[PDB]
């Protein structure tokens, strides 16, 4: 999710 | 970001500072372990949506590759987190302002197994925060200070070097002697060891809570656990 | 309280003049047994070597305990890393016990702790960090880590602060470049202090698991942290 | 076992 939101 | 002069990096800094965020405190009903676990956690998770911005806006932050954002945030999250709550809390001695309509005292850090001996590490930053005089722009400096340096171990070194400068600046700013000006920079960024510890301790307790069923966690706030492998 | 009336130079001879010998050591059950070991003979001159940390001696016996009992596995970390600089690659815990990384894979979750310790070793490494300074960083580490769990050792911290800036100044660094170095050797403790609550976990796994058994000093070190 | 070596 970390990844994705960043 | 390596171009800013200390005035350009101290207003990015400030420019980019997450809201204060409300607690879904209800105060209807007595707090329970799982009670209060719930309210911190709920609370930590929005903050976290808000860091990842705030990350992003940090000079330097964004040149790296998305491996390496990830592994920064990960390592670093908690700490941000308190190092936020001790600020928020410097003028209520003897509280913790989780939240303008959360503000704890050590007693009821008591509630949960294990939390008071954090919140007592949180009140004793707190008040070495206020016996030193902490000011905004000293406290944004070592944010992004905490972001760049907790996971690092060539640009990010850099970067630091920048935020070095531009806390001698403001100390230089404000009038005090070069020699102060030493003294008070290893005092502050003695402080991060502190909480750096804080952090290991507190990561072990969600773990604990996790591992325990007393409050679910999901989402970001529980990858950013595990992120931890304990 | 003579401490305090230190110049830069007289506190650094003090800081060498305290420093402790280094000592010798002899599958998963030997490697710990040989590292325990170690450790717990090192604990005994970490203990000489706080009582002549100028301004130690002059905090009360509670006190002095506290800051070992916090401190302990800091130092042991930063003397390790220390030792180890001039071998990439490998922790020098004895000079006749030189391990390489993936020795580290012969203890159940010890090679994630020896790949912190000898990247912490590499930076020291690429700083060049003088034997000088890191005397410095271990007294650092003594009095500040559990400060905050109280006067006499900020100021004594303030002229350790003032003899790294001397050494530096002295090795002819301008201003600009002494305030970051003394940052990066300060940041690199917040570093250390990760190590020793990973550490201290570690050795706790492996005191439940009867991997090693514990005794005496170490043991009460380790309890400490509860 | 601390105290005592401190004294
Ligand atoms: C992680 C914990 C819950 C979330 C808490 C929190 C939550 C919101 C916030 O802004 C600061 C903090 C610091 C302390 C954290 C706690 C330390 C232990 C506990 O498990
Ligand atoms: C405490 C451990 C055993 C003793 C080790 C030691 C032993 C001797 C020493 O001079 C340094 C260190 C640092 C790392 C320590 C280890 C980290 C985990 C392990 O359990």
């Amino acid at each position: 999710i970390l990844h994705r939101l960043l | 970001a390596l171009s800013l002069t200390a005035d350009q990096m101290v207003s990015a800094l400030l420019d980019a500072e997450p809201p204060i965020l409300y607690s879904e405190y209800d105060p209807t009903r007595p707090f329970s372990e799982a009670s209060m676990m719930g309210l911190l956690t709920n609370l930590a998770d929005r903050e976290l949506v808000h860091m990842i911005n705030w990350a992003k806006r940090v000079p330097g932050f964004v040149d790296l590759t998305l491996h390496d954002q990830v592994h920064l945030l990960e390592c670093a999250w908690l700490e941000i987190l308190m190092i936020g709550l001790v600020w928020r809390s410097m003028e209520h001695p003897g509280k913790l302002l989780f939240a303008p309509n959360l503000l704890l005292d050590r007693n009821q850090g008591k509630c949960v197994e294990g939390m008071v001996e954090i919140f007592d590490m949180l009140l004793a930053t707190s008040s070495r925060f206020r016996m030193m005089n902490l000011q905004g722009e000293e406290f944004v400096c070592l944010k992004s200070i905490i972001l760049l340096n907790s996971g690092v171990y060539d640009h990010i070194h850099r970067v630091l070097d920048k935020i070095t400068d531009t806390l001698i600046h403001l100390m230089a700013k404000a009038g005090l002697t070069l020699q102060q000006q030493h003294q008070r920079l290893a005092q502050l960024l003695l402080i991060l060891s502190h909480i750096r510890h804080m952090s290991n301790k507190g990561m072990e307790h969600l773990y604990s809570m996790k591992c325990k069923n007393v409050v679910p966690l999901y989402g970001l706030l529980l990858e950013m656990l595990d992120a931890h492998r304990l």
